[PDB]
């Protein structure tokens, strides 16, 4: 091969993704990423508190017990941020020519900056729902339980220093580089 | 108690994340340690750049412009008079053997008439892009034509012909795609393949043996790896080349993709209205079909049809990808549509008659029986091209280029790839260009002495990639007399012998 | 100077004037009905717009009560 | 029905096609000339902002959208696969695209896929003839019939108003014609050059002002194949994050590090340039060999000039080399039609490169490159387009000489200040106009590019609908081409029109976005800082006459 443009998908239990070469790197992040910018614009914060009172009222137009709405709500709003950023690894539109294809959009918020503002704030969401919201369950041990496992497993586990482009071979043999 | 505790461990950590460091950048190929700042005044009063452009081989490399033909006045036909050098010296009534086109067909009256009442009735200019208000329905037509006519289920235009292969090409392959390419593809090709971003492998020129065992390897290392999905993969070439002349076995390339499950390349510049007993193409040469043969095919309309652009033919799904994916289709304004009008008037004139295609083939076939079978300039020059080509390439024997300039092919090639890969300011070398003012002298004392003109293959050495030499062109068209063409055969043979 | 060229007529300017002089009762309804179907998202949609403008007024209905 | 139809001519008087096609002016009040900047320098623009409610709804909308067509997608390619057979794989094929990669095309724009690719006829001028049709299913195929109806031309690249039937540009076309024939040799170093091609090259370098300059048939590839010429891995690339795909491409196959700064940002330029000078090449801390800086006259987007004077003292102070294009400046703006070195006062021999395109304003297809002598001289032998592509026919150049020549005066006279000064003043009347209502433009006072924002995306579609039912037309862009809050409708104003049309557009257009609840200022945009909700019968009295004044633009 005169270019040697290949996907490795190295298996071991931990691992981690290779360091982009000079062309990969220096050359093919170039233009703004149009994936991760709008994180930083006009009213992009509020969205969020915004999205927590309306999943609130609709939850609580069922007419459920209290402990019940705030458990949903949260759980609900935990998965759904999940699903959205930390799942999907690439792009839904070509870039230059798939550099992107191996990094999350919480990987590549701000040209990836370990710690940000909006990331800070991001991280610290999650802390302040909860709580607000285990004030109505304490009594109840198991929703307490189940709760602080969401919270810590899910919400705040995957937002750390470490653990940043780590990768597990459990649920499928990853492609790394 | 447990549940206070709880609470508050949750807290202490946001604060810490919170003041974390002073946002952490990431580590990238370059770093310096920290340092005075009084002293960087130093390094940037320190720097010292190059010039934008090297001027010091210009003097020695400008004896190309100088030779330049100027037509004067009229139109390339058979008969020019030309001016060379500022105008300081002309010539008058020379017979011409260095235009591409070949069926001439788009200087006859209907085609002018037809231009004439689209420029009256539609004006010069698109003024617009492709999405745009841009199309002028006869576009439409153009390409339903083309469809019709190529026997495939649809075409699509592009602005100009150089950029074609590296606009389609990219759209269809990144990175972790197969690529198997010829290694005698022209400098669009190549500039498509760098522009890819995707494994490229190279196989010996008309080679079966190579191709089927890179084929069989590369299926074996696949079948083991187990991936979870099929990659892209595509096999490049095209149909005559321009470097050399040669022909492509479509049986053996078709029973190979077939069997090995890949796709097919196909640029179509130079045998589209030359080849077959009407001229549809390659296809008909070997008696195939092109809905099954072919997978991708580019052309170009100003090497016969007598217009500008290109084209690019498949199916519909292809089309339709090509109508958003394409960098050059999206942000380039639409083509003009007097040259539509004339491509599709020659497209009719062309399927009702089939004389001109006859006459070419004819004229072809002498001039290379012609340069052929001639003993005495068996050790001097070479015939590197196809009897069924339309353009006649010769090359220097090895031997010939050893006793008189003292380099080889792989030498030159070996040098200028180590030049390439230190990155030099200057790239300058002496045989080389030796040899190119031997050919330009040959050239001049040809045209001077039997006022007869002939080309010389003009290429830019900085920008291939593989190993090429110089050589001499000869074109033909269908619009010519035997007899002019066999004394200009003997005049060229006679020049060819009183230059060695 | 004359071209080949048609104009519309304006709508509350010699269109609800000469025709018909009927513009009254109609205008709130009208303009709640556009203010409601261009804020939010339909015309992309193609019968899940169904389902979505009866998930609406049920909220409505309910929360009404 | 279902292929396009060739539509046959009409027959008309010669007056009444000259009237279609280019205007006539009614008084001699409506023009106004345009003075140039010696010693002012370019201010920071300010732009303006909806209130929170309207982002909020966008981004709920965004939200709903992409929700149902991902959740459609995945119970539609799982639960039926015969009715996607062409994105799954067969018979050991992969598919020619992808699930991921194209889901916003197929998800989001194919739903409104009747706003974009509008079929025409006949040449585009003040009114533009546009073939019916019918759409089938949601816009997947199309059912046409032989009806054509004009409408009013506000989407086309025609500014200087010289896509013309009639006149010295077509007689110097027919005439080029009848002596030089439509074929071309080849490339312009075997056989291709003639004198006419010679003659356009000198005009087009006494015209900018430089030393030399070159002719290519294609814009677009004259970014494609110039920047690895003299470009090579061991130097560095700055240049704005606005740019043309063509100079991205051209930078891709050089293969230089490239560095971006944000838009407008003199103190990042400079902390940029002051940190790369000292770090140098990677791996091996050597300087680097030279720094370009590339950079737009006019960005088509927005309507923004750049800052020449700032980016002179800079390359003056660190040694550096200048790329400028000029699409969408050349032969439109300044006192005479020079370019922006013209508006600015800058002596055109500090900036090292210029590029320009004869496609918007010059009513002809190609571009052209000017430098100094040796530079070109160079450049010449070193070019790969030169000795490998095609060469431009004769009657683009027949039409670009004759356009060139009545710019310049030579032919005849007092044209080109006409038409310059009826551009000038339909835009300045119309972004005036328009921000006199209620509505958000951006841009400089004087730019022939107006953008109108249309942040919520249902708004999008149905106002362009309106306006086909109207007799105007119109393009509207929107995400990923834009950012995702900023979806907008672009006009493009030519110097045919008249300023009753004008005032027909206003009066509908205000009708419209006063349906649609479209007028949102916040009062920064006067320069008396008040809102501004005026009657349309007052502006359109009102506007005329002070459109001269300058100091009503805030930029
Ligand atoms: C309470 C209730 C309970 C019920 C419920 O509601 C709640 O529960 C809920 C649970 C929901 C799912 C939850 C989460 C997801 C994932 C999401 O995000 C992936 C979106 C797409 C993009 O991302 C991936 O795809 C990219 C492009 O390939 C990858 O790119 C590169 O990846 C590598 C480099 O990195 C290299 O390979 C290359 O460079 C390149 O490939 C990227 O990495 C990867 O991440 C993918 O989507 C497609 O994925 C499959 C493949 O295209 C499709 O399947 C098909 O595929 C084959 C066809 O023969 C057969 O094998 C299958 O059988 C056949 O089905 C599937 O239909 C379709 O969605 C898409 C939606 C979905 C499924 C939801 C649907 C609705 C529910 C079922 C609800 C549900 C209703
Ligand atoms: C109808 C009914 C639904 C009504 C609403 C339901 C409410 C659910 C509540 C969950 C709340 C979580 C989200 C809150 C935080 C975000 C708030 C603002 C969002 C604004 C979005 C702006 C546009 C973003 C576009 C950027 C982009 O293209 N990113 C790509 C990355 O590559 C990806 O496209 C994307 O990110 C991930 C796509 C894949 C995941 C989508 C969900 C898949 C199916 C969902 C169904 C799950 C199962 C059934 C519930
Ligand atoms: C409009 C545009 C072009 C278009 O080039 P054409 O060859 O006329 O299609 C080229 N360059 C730039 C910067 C443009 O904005």
């Amino acid at each position: 091969p005169v270019t040697d443009h290949r996907r490795r998908r190295a298996a071991a239990v931990i691992s981690h993704v290779e360091q982009e070469t000079f062309e990969d790197e220096n050359d093919q992040q170039m233009l703004p990423n149009m994936n991760a910018t709008w994180v930083d614009q006009r009213g992009a914060w509020l969205i969020h508190i915004v999205v927590i009172v309306l999943l609130r009222l609709f939850y609580s137009l069922f007419g459920s017990t209290p402990k019940w709405t705030w458990t949903l709500t949260n759980m609900t709003y935990i998965i759904g941020f999940y699903i959205m950023f930390h799942l999907v690894k690439g792009t839904p539109f070509d870039f230059n020519g798939g550099a992107y294809d191996n990094l999350t959009m919480w990987e590549q918020i701000n040209d990836e900056t370990l710690y940000t503002p909006t990331r800070k704030f991001l991280l610290i969401v999650p802390i302040v729902l909860f709580l607000i919201s285990n004030q109505y369950y304490r009594n109840d041990m198991t929703l307490f339980l189940s709760n602080l496992a969401v919270t810590v497993l899910i919400g705040v586990v995957p937002k750390l220093g470490i653990t940043h482009r780590l990768r597990i071979s459990i649920p499928g043999i990853t492609g790394r580089a | 108690p447990y549940r206070t505790t709880v609470e508050i461990g949750l807290i202490l950590y946001g604060i810490i994340y919170y003041l974390s460091k002073p946002q952490q950048k990431k580590s990238l190929q370059a770093q310096k340690p920290n340092l005075s700042p009084q002293e960087i005044d130093a390094l940037i009063e320190d720097w010292e750049p190059e010039p934008l452009v090297d001027p010091s081989a210009t003097d020695e490399q400008s004896w190309r412009v100088a030779k330049t033909p100027v037509t004067m006045e009229m139109p390339i036909q058979n008969h020019i008079t030309i001016t060379r050098n500022n105008l300081q010296e002309k010539y008058t009534n020379v017979f011409n053997l260095a235009s591409n086109n070949f069926l001439q067909l788009s200087a006859t009256e209907p085609v002018k008439e037809v231009v004439k009442t689209t420029i009256k009735n539609y004006g010069v200019g698109a003024c617009g892009p492709a999405g745009f208000y841009g199309n002028q329905d006869v576009h439409y037509t153009l390409e339903y034509d083309l469809a019709q006519f190529f026997g495939t289920q649809g075409s699509v235009l592009y602005g100009q012909d150089f950029c074609a292969a590296p606009s389609v090409l990219p759209a269809f392959t990144k990175r972790g795609d197969v690529i198997v390419a010829d290694d005698q593809v022209s400098l669009p090709v190549q500039n498509a393949l760098q522009l890819s971003r995707s494994t490229v492998y190279y196989f010996n020129h008309n080679d079966m043996n190579s191709l089927e065992c890179l084929l069989n390897e590369l299926t074996e290392q696949e079948k083991l790896e187990k991936l979870p999905a099929i990659p892209r993969k595509f096999i490049v070439t095209e149909g005559i080349f321009h470097n050399s002349g040669d022909l492509a076995p479509l049986p053996e390339l078709t029973k190979l993709k077939n069997k090995y499950k890949f796709r097919l390349f196909v640029d179509e510049t130079f045998s589209i209205g030359v080849l077959g007993a009407t001229g549809r193409g390659l296809s008909e040469h070997f008696n195939m079909d092109r809905a099954t043969a072919i997978d991708i095919t580019v052309g170009s309309m100003a090497t016969a049809l007598g217009s500008t652009g290109g084209f690019v033919l498949g199916d519909s799904v292809m089309c339709l990808h090509q109508r958003i994916g394409s960098n050059a289709y999206c942000f380039s304004a639409c083509l003009p549509a007097y040259t539509v009008t004339s491509v599709s008037k020659v497209l009719k004139l062309m399927d009702s008659n089939n004389d001109a295609v006859q006459t070419l083939q004819k004229l072809s076939k002498s001039l290379h029986d012609s340069f052929a079978s001639d003993d005495s300039l068996r050790s001097y020059v070479i015939v590197t091209s196809s009897p069924v080509s339309a353009v006649l390439h010769l090359q220097l024997t090895p031997a010939y280029r050893s006793r008189k300039f003292g380099y080889t092919c792989e030498q030159l090639f070996e040098t200028m790839s180590a030049l390439q890969k230190k990155s030099q300011t200057n790239k300058f070398i002496e045989p080389y260009e030796e040899e190119e003012k031997f050919l330009q002298s040959i050239v001049d004392h040809a045209l001077i002495n039997y006022n007869v003109l002939i080309t010389r293959n003009t290429i830019v050495l900085k920008q291939e990639t593989l190993p090429i030499v110089p050589s001499l062109k000869i074109c033909c068209n269908a619009a010519m007399s035997p007899e002019e063409l066999k004394n200009a055969c003997e005049s060229v043979k006679q020049s060819i012998l009183a230059c060695c | 100077h004359k071209s080949s060229m048609v104009y519309i007529p304006t709508t509350k300017e010699a269109k609800r004037r000469n025709g018909k002089s009927e513009g009254i009762l109609n205008t709130i309804e009208e303009v709640v009905e556009k203010l409601y179907w261009t804020y939010y998202i339909h015309l992309p949609f193609y019968l899940m717009a169904s389902f979505d403008s009866f998930f609406l007024h049920v909220f409505f209905l309910t929360i009404f009560s | 029905y279902t292929r396009v139809p060739l539509c046959e001519p009409e027959e008309l008087p010669d007056d009444i096609q000259k009237e279609n096609e280019y205007g006539t002016l009614d008084s001699p009040g409506h023009l106004y000339q345009v003075k140039s900047r010696h010693g002012k320098p370019l201010p920071e623009p300010v732009v303006d902002t909806p209130p929170y409610y309207i982002s909020l709804l966008t981004y709920l909308n965004y939200l709903i959208l992409i929700i149902l067509g991902h959740v459609h997608d995945f119970l539609g390619m799982t639960f039926q696969k015969n009715k996607h057979l062409d994105l799954l794989e067969h018979d050991g094929l992969a598919p020619w695209f992808s699930n991921f990669e194209s889901f916003y095309v197929r998800r989001i724009k194919m739903r409104i896929d009747d706003c974009f690719s509008r079929p025409t006829t006949g040449v585009p001028g003040r009114f533009i003839r546009c073939i019916d049709r019918i759409s089938h299913n949601i816009n997947e195929y199309f059912t046409y019939s032989g009806a054509v109806y004009p409408c009013m031309n506000l989407s086309s690249y025609n500014y200087l108003g010289f896509a013309q039937s009639k006149g010295q540009c077509t007689d110097a076309a027919l005439e080029s014609v009848d002596k030089y024939s439509i074929q071309s040799g080849g490339p312009r170093a075997q056989i291709g050059t003639t004198d006419l091609h010679i003659k356009a090259e000198k005009l087009v370098a006494r015209f900018i002002g430089k030393e030399d300059a070159l002719v290519f048939s294609m814009g677009y590839g004259t970014n494609a194949n110039l920047f690895n010429a003299f470009l090579d891995k061991k130097c560095l690339v700055i240049s704005d994050e606005l740019n043309h795909t063509s100079i991205r491409t051209g930078v891709r196959l050089s293969g230089a590090a490239v560095r971006t700064f944000k838009h407008g940002d003199m103190v990042g330029l400079e902390k940029l340039i002051r940190e790369q000078i000292v770090l140098g090449q990677p791996k091996t801390n050597r300087p680097w060999k030279k720094i370009l800086i590339c950079a737009e006259g006019l960005f088509s987007m927005e309507g923004t000039l750049c800052n020449l004077p700032k980016l002179v003292e800079l390359k003056k102070k660190y040694k550096c080399y200048l790329f400028i294009d000029e699409a969408h400046s050349i032969g439109a703006m300044g006192p005479t039609g020079r370019g922006v070195c013209e508006i600015f006062g800058v002596d055109p021999k500090d900036v090292d490169i210029l590029m320009g395109t004869f496609t918007k304003s010059f009513g002809a297809a190609g571009g052209y490159i000017a430098a100094d002598q040796w530079i070109i001289d160079r450049l010449r032998l070193d070019l790969t387009t030169v000795s490998y592509s095609e060469s431009m026919p004769a009657p683009v150049l027949a039409q670009t000489i004759s356009s060139l020549q009545t710019i310049s005066g030579e032919i005849c006279p007092g044209q080109g200040t006409e038409r310059l000064q009826r551009i000038a003043f339909n835009s300045r009347y119309l972004r005036l106009a328009l921000q006199r209502l209620g509505f958000i433009v951006y841009g400089v006072a004087d730019s022939p590019v107006i953008p109108l924002l249309l942040y919520c995306p249902s708004k999008m579609p149905a106002f362009s609908r309106m306006m086909l039912q109207r007799r105007i037309a119109v393009v509207v862009v929107a995400y990923p081409a834009t950012p995702l809050i900023e979806s907008r409708v672009r006009f493009c104003m030519s110097a045919s029109l008249t300023k009753e049309d004008i005032d027909y557009l206003l009066r509908h257009v205000s009708e419209v976005g006063d349906k649609l609840n479209l007028k949102s200022n916040s009062g920064k945009s006067s320069y008396d800082g008040k809102r501004q909700r005026w009657d349309i019968e007052e502006v359109i009295r009102r506007t005329p006459e002070d459109c001269k004044d300058d100091k009503y633009f805030v930029n």
